[PDB]
């Protein structure tokens, strides 16, 4: 079949080809009047470019405090990615971690960390072994840890990671955080995503169910570095947002006879909500316990 | 060597120090909220705290009346202390005042502070508030509290 | 021009001050004057521009391009120029008599405006597009050395919106004093 | 005592440009959640503190005008009332101050 | 006197072909005849040197020195004409390139002393210069690591020749 090093290359090429196509169909320069609605500096009007400007660009117009603090953008009441281009003139609101109700920010952060941790799964194992991800369960924040569903090769039926193996996963993630990859989003048609992930049966099922629930039958794909994943909901702008990272443990779902399901788990905390070493240690102990959705 | 010295050397001497504190206390009684240098506010805070304790003793108590007579330069405030401030804090055993830091004054860049009696009719100060319970760190710690709570009861 | 008697009344007054005057040839020289005025801005030859445009028109063509590079060129003329209307000033208003002639432009032009550092700001130097503007010329009739010059341009209320600029602009809201609450 | 020799500019640069002589960067600066102006962590926001004082000054001006003379401090509680307001059920027998203004959003009514 | 800093904002570069990259915007601004000591103002200029415009404003706002507010207004008006007149898109995409103080014109006054003596005091005035460059501030130079010391020492040992011979 196709080697993993070439699978990333073609998937990146398809992502670039789609991004160029979306820019090409867009006209040259159109002006959209984006009005700033918020408790700070109200009445400001941003005349930006459609499908080119981003809520981050509006943030740079005001000050770097918005750029550093605003984790999520609220467009017309629905969440919006920080680097997602605007499609029409509308009111804009920015959300931070230390807000009255940062529920969407926490959920966006929770899904963002799942992809980062999910990304290092493929690079962690040997080239001879095969790794195929299933999906990203929408585990609640209060559960104590975020989880990702992975399936491993038939050789590792009884293999369970040790402390060093989990340490290696953390080191790769910290390097991923260190590289500071921005989160890139793209809204695409379902058929386009299907040919991108034609080599993964689980991703194909995820794409078809996402299109089923979406009347427009379009899904959103997020890219980090050379990694592309099918995620639902907006994410944080960059990988530098998270400060403390760790993968707690690995659990095996049941039953395993039809298919072996490994539920990798981890916990993270951003820079704005940095915790003490003792407090973080207790969270690590809690995150090691297995968690299941309701 | 200043070990255990709990009184600051302010003003022209011990007499002036008492007089300066007395004037600040009188303005705090009359206006219920004053701004003054940070060190002077901190020193005067103890005297303000103890005034209500003497006020709670009742106006008929001769010791409190003599203490209120000295510490209130304006005699009209004595009925206010014994009939407004003391009834307001009758259920409260301490912490009648709250002290906060304000930006330095432009005249001499001095450390400024504001002290006011709780329960005043003035508009509330922008008191600093702790983080909301809905944030990511609080939610994670709340989840740990619940799981720990369910572990001990079972 | 036939149903507006004031136009020919103005024309004969101009002919009174200058017998050798024709209306059928003025649009050709007016277009040449208009083109000469605009190509001047490329090299900013303000000395010769004083002889081609009026003193009222001069500030509008110089202030906004003081520290910018303008690359303007003429490519095509879609429609021949027409004398829309001719009017004259009141007699002996301040010891001088003026005359205004209105002519209509429908041609193709090119713009290329760069900033102080040479970065492109407005226009695009290659593709030409149609320009529909109304041009009014003025001449000092009383002055023996006077000449017709670019004076004023007319913007119709129905004119199409100008092409959008390249960069994004943020418009601040009403700044609020501490005692002044936000009001929509 | 007088200097023996003139100090060179090289020596003066080593002293004037010393690291401890430089101004240290402050890392306790944050934006106010309400008005968006800069403030210190342990210091009240300048914008919000100043707007409270102006309202307090206006109320105190109304206090004195209704007072009308020194040494007449009331022996009752005080409650400030804005436009379109009526005395509350628990607001009885207390001095009423009328403000010809709308109650501010931050001024929560008890 | 010399006023070259003001004229530095009037130089215009020729238009750039698409091949070459974007020339970052630069703005020269200065305030003359400030009732302040140039030595005292030097510390504030060095403090905000190399930092972002908005970070510099935050640092200057909470500084107790009198010169801090003077520079704060100078930085504010420098940011205004940058966006308005210098084709700057984002007002927060600016960093301080060079900030320094120069001696202004000063008066000479007499300071009386005892025993009929006197001393000539001086009313010091100074100027403040600042240049803003569009774009994020450049990263600070990282500390030179031990391996960097190792290769440099090797290079010196490898660059030595036999001297005073053929
Ligand atoms: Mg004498
Ligand atoms: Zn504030």
């Amino acid at each position: 079949q196709l080697s993993p090093t070439e699978l990333t290359e073609m998937r990146n090429d398809l992502f670039n080809k789609e991004k160029a196509r979306q820019l090409s169909l867009t006209p040259r320069t159109e002006k959209i009047e984006v009005k700033h609605v918020g408790k700070t500096d109200p009445g400001t009007v941003f005349v930006m470019n459609k499908n080119i400007s981003t809520p981050y660009s509006c943030a740079m117009h005001l000050s770097e405090w918005y750029c550093r603090k605003s984790i999520l953008a609220l467009v017309d009441g629905q969440p919006w990615d920080m680097y997602k281009p605007l499609t029409k003139s509308c009111e804009i609101k920015f959300l931070t971690f230390k807000d009255c109700d940062p529920g969407e920010v926490n959920k966006a952060y929770w899904r963002s960390c799942a992809m980062m941790m999910g990304c290092v799964i493929e690079r962690a194992f040997k080239d001879e072994y095969m790794v195929n991800l299933v999906r990203a369960p929408e585990v609640p924040v209060i559960s104590g840890a975020f989880c990702y569903d992975v399936v491993l090769d038939s050789k590792l039926d009884e293999w369970m990671p040790t402390k060093e193996n989990l340490r290696s996963f953390t080191k790769d993630a910290h390097a991923l955080i260190y590289k500071d990859l921005p989160f890139e989003t793209l809204e695409v048609e379902a058929k386009v995503a299907l040919e991108i992930f034609q080599h993964s049966k689980y991703k194909v099922d995820f794409i078809e169910e996402k299109a089923s629930q979406n009347p427009e039958r379009i899904v959103k794909l997020h890219r980090i570095g050379d990694f592309i994943d099918v995620s639902e909901g907006p994410l944080i702008p960059r990988t530098s947002i998270c400060f403390q990272y760790e993968v707690s443990a690995v659990h095996n779902l049941q039953p395993t006879q039809p298919s072996l399901i490994r539920r990798f788990q981890g916990v993270s905390l951003p820079v704005h909500l940095r915790a003490h070493f003792t407090i973080w240690d207790k969270l690590l102990e809690r995150s090691r316990k297995m968690v299941t959705e309701d | 060597i200043s070990h255990g010295r709990v009184f600051r050397r302010m003003g022209l001497g011990p007499e002036s120090r008492i007089h300066l504190l007395r004037n600040l206390l009188t303005g705090l009684v009359r206006h219920e909220r004053i701004e003054a240098p940070w060190a002077r506010v901190d020193e005067m805070r103890g005297y303000a705290e103890k005034l209500i304790d003497y006020g709670k003793l009742g106006d008929t108590n001769e010791r409190a009346m003599r203490m209120a007579d000295f510490w209130l330069t304006e005699k009209d405030l004595i009925p206010k202390l014994f009939q407004v401030l003391a009834p307001r804090y009758k259920d409260q055993t301490g912490g009648y005042t709250r002290m906060l830091q304000i930006p330095n004054r432009s005249l001499d860049r001095a450390k400024m502070a504001v002290i006011e009696y709780k329960g005043n009719c003035l508009p509330p100060l922008p008191l600093p508030r702790r983080d909301s319970h809905l944030t990511l760190l609080n939610q994670l710690l709340q989840g740990l509290r619940q799981d720990l709570r369910q572990s001990q009861e079972a | 021009m036939k149903k507006t008697m004031a136009s020919q009344v103005s024309i004969r007054r101009i002919k009174d001050y200058d017998a050798n005057f024709k209306i059928k040839d003025f649009p050709e020289k007016a277009k040449d004057i208009f083109i000469e005025a605009h190509l001047c801005l490329n090299n900013s030859d303000h000395d010769r521009l004083h002889t081609l445009v009026t003193e009222h028109c001069f500030p509008d063509m110089t202030w906004d391009i003081k520290y910018k590079t303008v690359r303007w060129s003429f490519v095509e003329s879609l429609e021949p120029s027409h004398v829309v209307q001719v009017r004259c000033s009141s007699m002996m208003n301040q010891g001088n008599v003026y005359g205004q002639i209105t002519v209509r432009m429908h041609t193709r032009q090119t713009l290329a405006i760069y900033d102080r550092f040479g970065r492109l700001m407005y226009g695009q130097e290659d593709v030409p597009k149609d320009v529909l503007e109304y041009v009014v010329f003025e001449k000092q009739l009383t002055n023996p050395y006077g000449s017709w010059r670019m004076h004023t341009k007319i913007v119709p209320p129905w004119a199409p919106p100008k092409q959008p600029i390249l960069k994004t602009v943020m418009i601040p809201g009403p700044q609020l004093k501490p005692e002044e609450e936000y009001e929509e | 005592a007088a200097p023996k020799n003139r100090r060179t500019i090289e020596v003066n640069r080593c002293r004037r440009r010393n690291p401890q002589k430089l101004i240290k960067v402050k890392n306790n600066i944050d934006v106010c959640p309400e008005c968006g102006h800069l403030k210190q962590k342990h210091v009240l926001c300048a914008y919000c503190y100043e707007k409270v004082c102006k309202e307090t000054a206006e109320i105190r001006r109304q206090i004195g005008k209704q007072e009308g003379g020194p040494f007449k401090a009331p022996t009752i509680e005080t409650v400030v009332l804005y436009t379109g307001e009526t005395p509350s059920e628990q607001d009885q027998g207390k001095r009423i101050i009328e403000r010809d203004r709308k109650r501010p959003s931050w001024f929560t009514q008890n | 006197i010399s006023r070259k800093w003001e004229k530095k904002n009037k130089i215009v570069y020729p238009p750039q072909l698409p091949g070459e990259p974007r020339r970052p915007a630069e703005i020269y601004h200065c305030r003359r005849q400030i009732k302040y000591s140039k030595d005292k103002m030097w510390y504030l200029a060095k403090l905000i040197r190399g930092m972002s415009i908005d970070q510099a404003l935050a640092q200057l706002e909470f500084n107790d020195k009198k010169g801090a507010k003077i520079i704060k207004e100078v930085l504010l008006e420098a940011q205004d004409m940058a966006v308005r007149d210098h084709n700057v898109e984002f007002r927060s995409n600016l960093y301080i390139a060079e900030s320094t103080s120069g001696r202004g014109q000063c008066l000479k006054r007499i300071r009386y002393h005892g025993r009929g003596r006197f001393g000539i005091m001086e009313k010091v005035y100074c100027h403040y210069f600042v240049k803003l460059v569009e774009g994020p501030p450049p990263p600070p130079e990282p500390p030179k690591t031990a391996v960097a010391h190792a290769k440099e020492y090797i290079q010196q040992l490898r660059s030595r020749t036999i001297v005073h011979t053929l």
